[PDB]
């Protein structure tokens, strides 16, 4: 199974850009993989923040946060990590980072059928003034 | 009532314990890899669920096989070099006494000798500075190795830089890797992977410190065949590296002396300025918290109570008595005396500096009959290193007292390759298989 | 469909499945099985793994199920090798537990197979006759 | 952007009933949508993947149905441990918009 | 190439015809073009980019052919 | 019961039998066919054994006869080959003396197998085409 | 008696400047030179 931890900063300051880990074990970053940036803030509805490809690199982020979001990946410390310029207090948020994909146990994709989802435990941010 | 029958499969996932013989994967040197295959450059692992294996990591024959292709390859690269067979001859040696310090008083001889040229009928008078370990008195001296066996220079061209090497196995083998932390090397591995071959591993040969090696992703790791047994080295991997700094100050001089058609012998010819003993500094902060971390970890298996002791070497020869290593070709042999003597009881910017020694005929290996003549290096010489690891040794152990002493050993290059390969094993799969079924034929 | 991943089970991904589902990859496991001194070294072991598929091969051929990863055959199973039924073999018990448990009656059944190999060849030849 | 909407926003129920929450899109999505639950500061469980499909562990009293633009999850009889915050999620196209969240707790 | 001839079921023989159809995306010449107005090496030069997914399609073929030939035994 | 030896018979023990009983043992010698300067010559013996086999082995193939011990044919028996009958062959004969009776009149019946074989592979093949 | 098969209709592509067997002429040649030479006299005494 594959198992994911977040890690970062609890505290940024207004202006400055928030810096966020996901380290995954059990499976490869450079894989056939969709490696997921959530958000939710307090009392709030989850927003999501972005994606990429763990093969190709190809990223997708949300309109809205398009011009401030960078995701990456490093395969020799087996992680991504995602990068949020000119934070504010709206961005005081808890963190997570997730992955589903279907596993097929046959060949070609027409064999049964198995999804399967992982979510980290999350990280707590605060902006601050 | 059941009649089932007997059917057959092939290509089942099943595999046994088994020895074979693993082939080169890499990306002038004396670890050739012009006789090793490339490598991929996108390695495949493939993480086996709900399999956990069985690992000892003191019966693996991969560390034999790794022994025996690092001993042959040594000796292929000598092979195509000079032999020194007329440098056994009667030398006359003096003091050198120019700018000299009060610590390099006698170590460097100043040794005159007849030498024969590319003329069978002649005959030159040549000078060299030599080294109070190299020549023993026969005012006249002889080479260490002349009663023993004659013996060769490395060319210099050829560099004694480690060089990464990946081992992969044949077709119908494969190779487990244990990917569980806080693996101590023995025992059951719940988490396990399969993999086409192993990580670069650099052939670092060192002694009493291992160096430029891999670092526990958790904490230090002590690791033993039989803890209670105090005949068995104690294996201990960091979790941080502590960095040194080693050093041979002296502006040195080289110069060819033809003793044939086509044959050179490199001899040091002076010494430009002041002389100098080499020498290495390591942290004091850093190394006094490395211990502490390993004396914690040593509470573990020795009580937590006890008193735990780090004392000198008990003695033998050089090799397994000093810090023995290279450095840019220059064979360094270190005093470790500082670091381990210290004692730990239950409850700024200084370094420490190890003064050593340098060596030009070298047995490597644990064998007698072969050396290898180091040509000297020209000018200033420096390096730096981590330290990732040690070797130490339980002396005593009785039950008489509550102190426990912990020396450094070495000496065996097998527990250096042993610390690298112990999360790997090689099997060999089994594809026939037979189960019940409700057909028939 | 987007923001979705496929991944296939490879090699010995199967390891620790149980028997009826890792009896449906055998070709992944079937295909891996063919691909001066060091020289000597490195062709003694291709021409070794070389041999062991050929008697594997050769195995299989005697036994009557040549060029076929199923063939269930018509040998009985004897209640001695084993008495667990299906429902807990092909859905509860991997192929390593398997090999364990079975391990100490593989030859037997192997002489079985090949004479009655034998015997139906004989039939068979017997029946073409008329 | 694919707007969802999620009914009821808070309901309250006792151990054993049954639990009826509709998740609607803004257009066609079928059969691309998952369903979670989550509880008090603690990551979300997928509960129902494909909107038809129980994911593997999950206990068989949750169940999916619908397709179009109108989807339901149905607990049959709830559990003490059912109190939790459900929530829609679609894949169909970007971005991954989720549900407001519909808080089930003890009446 | 005896061990990939085998296991598309194909053993033993030298020209075996199988049941993956034919995809139009291939080749769209007809019979009458191919066997008797071309030659092997022509062919090869026009379909060596579409050969390795024939061989896995004739692979998953052979693998369900050989599941329904045992359910088939199984009664 | 009791007091009673069981030998069977080993590897070519059946060489000075009949060609019939000859006939029954045909496993046990088919399994024996397969198992620094010196290191050399013993790999040149062990290729020069793999080839043998796989060339025996493709010999069968091409006749149709892939996987078979006893593999009967269509080719009719010419009488220019030889002349005894059936009684005086499987029952008063050996191996030996066959091979050594037949021992000019092979390559030809081995051609007449392989176009054979090659017509029935068309026909099978026209056959289903409809 | 050497065999040699002429095929018709068929239109080879050729190039004599990228031929490997020339490499391995070259080869074998000089490795038969140098074999040839191993059990023969080294004269060492008369640098004189
Ligand atoms: C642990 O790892 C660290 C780093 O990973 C190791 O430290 C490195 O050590 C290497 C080798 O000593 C060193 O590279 C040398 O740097 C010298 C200074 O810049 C260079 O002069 C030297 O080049 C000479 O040697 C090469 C062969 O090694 C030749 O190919 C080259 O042409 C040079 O040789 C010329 O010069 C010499 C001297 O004048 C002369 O005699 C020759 O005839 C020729 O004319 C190397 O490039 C790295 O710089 C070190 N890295 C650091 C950070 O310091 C360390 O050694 C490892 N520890 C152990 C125990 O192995
Ligand atoms: C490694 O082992 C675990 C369990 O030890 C495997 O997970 C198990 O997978 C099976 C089948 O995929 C699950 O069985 C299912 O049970 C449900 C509920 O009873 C039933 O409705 C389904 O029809 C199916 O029978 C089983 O529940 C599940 N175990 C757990 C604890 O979740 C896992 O698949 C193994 N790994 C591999 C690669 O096979
Ligand atoms: C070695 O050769 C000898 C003879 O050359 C074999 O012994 C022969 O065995 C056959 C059948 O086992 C005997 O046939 C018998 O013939 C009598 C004739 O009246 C008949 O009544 C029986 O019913 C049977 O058919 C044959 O007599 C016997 N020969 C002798 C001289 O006794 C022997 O078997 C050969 N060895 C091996 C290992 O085959
Ligand atoms: C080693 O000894 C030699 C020979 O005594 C020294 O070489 C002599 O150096 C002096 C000047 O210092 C010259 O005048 C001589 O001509 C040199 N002799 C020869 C034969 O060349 C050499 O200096 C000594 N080296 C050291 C380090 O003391
Ligand atoms: C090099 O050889 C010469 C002679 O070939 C040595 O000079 C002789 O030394 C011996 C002492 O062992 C004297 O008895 C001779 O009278 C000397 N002969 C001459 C011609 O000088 C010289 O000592 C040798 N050099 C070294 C360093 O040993
Ligand atoms: C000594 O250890 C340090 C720390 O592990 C090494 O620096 C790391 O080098 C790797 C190169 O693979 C980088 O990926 C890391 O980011 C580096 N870490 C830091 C903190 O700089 C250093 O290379 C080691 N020195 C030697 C000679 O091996
Ligand atoms: C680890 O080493 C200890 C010390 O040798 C072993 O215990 C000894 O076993 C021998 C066997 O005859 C006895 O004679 C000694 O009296 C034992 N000494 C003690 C202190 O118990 C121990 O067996 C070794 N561990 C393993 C697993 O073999
Ligand atoms: C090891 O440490 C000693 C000091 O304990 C260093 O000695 C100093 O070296 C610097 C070189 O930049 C000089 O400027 C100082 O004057 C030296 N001080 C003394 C007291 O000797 C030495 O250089 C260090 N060596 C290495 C290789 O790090
Ligand atoms: C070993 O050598 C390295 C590099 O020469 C030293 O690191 C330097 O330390 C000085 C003084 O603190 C800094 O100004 C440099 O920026 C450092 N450079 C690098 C690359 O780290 C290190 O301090 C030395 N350690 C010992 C124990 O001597
Ligand atoms: C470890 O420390 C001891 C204690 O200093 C060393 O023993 C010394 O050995 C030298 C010989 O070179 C004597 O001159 C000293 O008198 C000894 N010390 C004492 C207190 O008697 C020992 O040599 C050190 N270990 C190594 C390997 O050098
Ligand atoms: C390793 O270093 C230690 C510490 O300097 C050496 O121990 C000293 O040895 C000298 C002998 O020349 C004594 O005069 C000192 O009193 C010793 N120091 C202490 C603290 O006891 C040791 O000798 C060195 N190793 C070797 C092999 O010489
Ligand atoms: C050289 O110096 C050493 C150390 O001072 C001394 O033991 C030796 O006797 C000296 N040899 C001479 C002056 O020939
Ligand atoms: C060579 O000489 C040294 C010192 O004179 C001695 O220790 C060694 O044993 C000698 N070697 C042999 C083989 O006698
Ligand atoms: C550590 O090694 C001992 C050696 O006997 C073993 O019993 C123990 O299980 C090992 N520890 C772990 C965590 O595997
Ligand atoms: C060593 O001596 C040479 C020759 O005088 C000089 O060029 C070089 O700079 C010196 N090296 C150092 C480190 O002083
Ligand atoms: C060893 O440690 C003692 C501390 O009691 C110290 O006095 C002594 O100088 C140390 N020796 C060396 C060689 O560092």
């Amino acid at each position: 199974q594959v198992q994911l931890q977040e890690s970062g900063p609890g505290l940024v300051k207004a202006s400055e850009t928030l810096s966020l880990t996901c380290a995954v074990s059990g499976a490869s970053v450079s894989g056939n993989y969709y490696w997921n940036w959530i958000r939710q803030s307090p009392g709030k509805e989850l927003e999501w923040i972005g994606n990429i490809h763990g093969n190709s690199g190809t990223t997708t982020y949300n309109p809205s946060l398009e011009s401030r979001v960078t995701i990456s990946t490093d395969t020799s410390k087996n992680q991504f990590s995602l990068k949020l310029t000119s934070v504010t207090g709206a961005d005081t948020a808890t963190y997570f980072c997730a992955t589903q994909f279907k596993k097929y146990w046959g060949l070609s994709v027409s064999s049964p059928f198995s999804f399967s989802d992982s979510w980290g435990q999350g990280v707590l941010v605060s902006v601050s003034s | 009532a059941e009649n089932l029958w007997v059917t057959v499969y092939y290509g089942v996932p099943v595999w046994k314990d088994a020895e074979t013989t693993l082939f080169c994967a890499s990306d002038h040197n004396v670890w050739a890899t012009h006789a090793c295959v490339p490598t991929d450059p996108n390695p495949q692992e493939i993480h086996l669920e709900n399999v956990t294996e069985e690992f000892n990591m003191w019966k693996n024959n991969m560390v034999e096989q790794m022994h025996t292709d690092i001993i042959s390859l040594w000796d292929q690269s000598l092979k195509p070099c000079v032999k020194l067979t007329p440098l056994c001859v009667t030398l006359q040696c003096t003091n050198v006494t120019n700018n000299i310090t009060d610590d390099m008083r006698g170590e460097l001889k100043n040794c005159s000798f007849n030498m024969t040229t590319e003329l069978r009928d002649k005959k030159q008078k040549v000078y060299s500075l030599f080294y109070r370990l190299d020549v023993v008195q026969i005012k006249e001296y002889r080479l260490i190795n002349c009663n023993t066996s004659a013996c060769t220079q490395a060319c210099p061209k050829v560099s004694f830089e480690p060089i990464p090497i990946h081992y992969c196995a044949p077709a119908g083998f494969a190779i487990l890797k244990c990917k569980d932390k806080k693996f101590n090397g023995t025992g059951p591995c719940p988490s396990v992977s399969t993999v086409q071959c192993t990580h670069g591993i650099k052939p670092v040969v060192s002694t009493q410190l291992l160096l430029n090696g891999s670092l526990a992703e958790e904490e230090v790791m002590i690791r033993s065949e039989n803890i209670t047994n105090n005949a068995k080295n104690i294996l201990v991997q960091f979790n941080t590296p502590v960095q040194i700094n080693c050093t041979r100050p002296n502006n040195n001089t080289r110069k060819s002396i033809r003793i044939g058609p086509g044959q050179a012998f490199y001899a040091t010819g002076d010494i430009i300025g002041d002389i100098r003993q080499a020498h290495c500094n390591v942290s004091k902060a850093t190394w006094n918290e490395t211990l502490g971390k390993v004396v914690k970890q040593l509470r573990k298996h020795f009580g937590n109570n006890t008193i735990i002791r780090f004392a000198n070497s008990s003695g033998g020869d050089l090799e397994v008595t000093t810090h023995s290593f290279n450095c840019g070709g220059e064979f360094f042999y270190c005093n470790t005396s500082g670091l381990f003597n210290s004692t730990w009881i239950s409850n700024s910017n200084d370094s420490i500096t190890l003064p050593c020694r340098i060596k030009q005929i070298i047995n490597m290996w644990q064998r007698i009959g072969q050396c290898m003549y180091a040509p000297p290096i020209q000018g200033v010489i420096r390096c730096v290193s981590n330290i990732t690891g040690l070797i130490l040794t339980r002396d005593g152990g009785s039950t008489n007292s509550t102190t426990e002493t912990f020396r450094p050993g070495g000496g065996d290059m097998r527990d250096n390759w042993r610390s690298e390969l112990y999360k790997y094993k090689v099997v060999k799969i089994e594809p026939l298989g037979v189960a019940p079924t409700r057909c028939k034929r | 469909a987007v923001g979705i991943g496929a991944v296939f089970l490879g090699f010995l991904g199967a390891a620790g499945s149980t028997m009826g589902a890792a009896s449906m990859t055998l070709t992944v496991q079937a295909r891996n099985l063919l691909s001066t001194v060091w020289g000597i070294k490195q062709l003694q072991a291709r021409v070794l793994a070389v041999e062991r598929y050929l008697r594997d091969q050769q195995l299989l051929g005697i036994w009557g199920c040549s060029g076929k990863l199923i063939c269930c055959t018509n040998v009985p199973w004897n209640s001695s090798w084993s008495n667990r039924n299906l429902s807990e073999i092909w859905d509860n018990m991997t192929w390593l537990q398997w090999d364990k448990e079975i391990s100490n009656y593989t030859q037997i059944i192997y002489g079985l197979l090949e004479e009655s190999q034998n015997q139906q060849e004989k039939n068979e030849q017997d029946l073409l006759a008329l | 952007d694919i707007q969802m909407t999620q009914s009821p926003r808070s309901l309250s129920a006792s151990v054993g009933d049954r639990v009826t929450i509709t998740c609607r899109a803004s257009q066609d999505i079928s059969p691309d949508l998952n369903w979670y639950q989550q509880k008090p500061g603690g990551p979300l469980k997928l509960l129902i993947y494909d909107a038809s499909n129980l994911q593997g562990g999950v206990p068989s009293r949750f169940s999916g149905s619908g397709s179009g633009t109108e989807f339901t999850l149905t607990i049959s009889s709830l559990q003490p441990e059912d109190f939790a915050t459900y929530y829609c999620l679609q894949y169909n196209g970007y971005p991954w918009t989720f549900g407001q969240g519909t808080k089930v707790d003890h009446k």
